[PDB]
């Protein structure tokens, strides 16, 4: 069933399944609900990705 | 384990440290995404029913979570039916052909049977004609 | 007692000293997993009509607790019924094949009986002329 697939296919179903995973694991829309009352309070919103 | 077979033998093909917008792909949060998840989600129930996708496909469109997962279990699941149909329709379509042949090959074999038939018929009546001559 | 006897086995796997977050499974109360427990309880009512799902295997799915174990299990039953769907067309198309192989061999039956019946007629016929004849 790969062969019907494409490389940008195949490239875009590893990117989704890194992102549903760990976005499910962290909790991730919480540490983005955290980063808007930055946002409100010094018109800063950063995050690091290490 | 989040990965499957296919995912992480992506790393070998070269290039992954460029960036995923270099390659044509985008993080995109957008009300052009979700129309087109509503769309081939409904798309997917109207294939349900008039027998186009399996229940074992369409439990897998709902466990996919990427838009192109999901419309190539569309696209591969009506190639396959379609593929079943065009040969079901081409075995009975030669089933009653070779029923024509079957029934062919038996009338004139009846057709062959009276000719030969009727021929002892008349070389016997040359035998019959024969013997008290003498 | 609370668990399978499959669910007993994995503590054999050496595995069990890490978190289970490691291997792809997360503890989830999102839109996401509540939209999915919905869309397998729909989806086992379309399949509970038109015959595709049983009455045992139902009860089965209301009692499960698990996504996973309820995505296998409709899965499971509609390859049952779909092998039963594809055996009981080939039962009948083999069916109309063998009477139609026995009403082949009845008719040609029919057919080397009167090549035989007619020159039983015929050599007698010769008896007839060859005894008058002395
Ligand atoms: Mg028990």
């Amino acid at each position: 069933d790969y062969y019907t697939y494409e490389w940008q296919d195949i490239r875009e179903v590893r990117a989704n399944e890194l992102l549903n995973h760990y976005i499910k694991e962290y909790d991730i829309p919480l540490i983005f609900n955290n980063g808007f009352m930055d946002a409100m309070t010094c018109g800063e919103e950063i995050y690091q990705c290490d | 384990y989040i990965l499957s077979d296919t995912s992480t033998r992506v790393m070998e093909i070269d290039g992954d440290e460029f960036a995923e917008a270099d390659y044509g792909l985008v993080v995109d949060n957008s009300n052009g995404t979700q129309e087109l998840q509503q769309k081939l989600d409904t798309l997917a129930q109207a294939a349900l029913q008039t027998q186009t996708l399996s229940f074992s496909t369409i439990t897998k469109l709902y466990t996919s979570s990427s838009l192109a997962e999901k419309q190539r279990l569309i696209e591969k699941d009506e190639k396959q039916i379609r593929e079943r149909q065009a040969q079901a329709q081409k075995e009975q379509l030669e089933a009653q052909q070779q029923i024509a042949a079957m029934q062919q090959q038996q009338k004139e074999a009846e057709l062959l049977q009276k000719e030969e038939a009727n021929i002892r018929d008349n070389q016997t009546k040359i035998i019959i004609a024969q013997i008290q001559s003498e």
